[PDB]
């Protein structure tokens, strides 16, 4: 969710400098989102390997 | 006085030609602003271009 990415529901920009700050804010949000997705994929691969071992 | 009248005519034609120099409401030669920032990289680096008043 937006609160999990460092953003807020009211997050926006009204001046060009605010957009210039929002550039780096969206940078940080996209980076943390990619890290969480990679961790979820590693957990899925671990679940598949444990499934084969249980079988 | 004929030449001074033609002088004033070309003079305020300069004012018209300078006032009309704008693109989508923004002008670099009108003198309404000191400088125009521009994108230079994906991170938002500026490409400063100093305004030159005409």
């Amino acid at each position: 969710t937006l609160g999990g990415l460092g953003l807020t529901a009211t997050s926006s920009f009204t001046t060009a400098a605010a957009a210039k700050t929002m550039i780096g804010t969206i940078d940080t949000a996209l980076q943390t989102a990619t890290n969480k997705l990679a961790s979820l994929g590693t957990s899925s691969t671990g679940l598949d390997t444990h499934l084969t071992f249980v079988g | 006085n004929a030449l001074k009248s033609d002088f004033d005519s070309l003079r305020d034609q300069i004012t018209k030609a300078a006032s009309n120099a704008k693109f989508n409401g923004v002008s670099i030669a009108d003198g309404t602003t000191t400088k125009l920032s521009f994108l230079a990289n994906s991170d938002g680096s500026a490409f400063t271009v100093t305004a030159k008043t005409l």
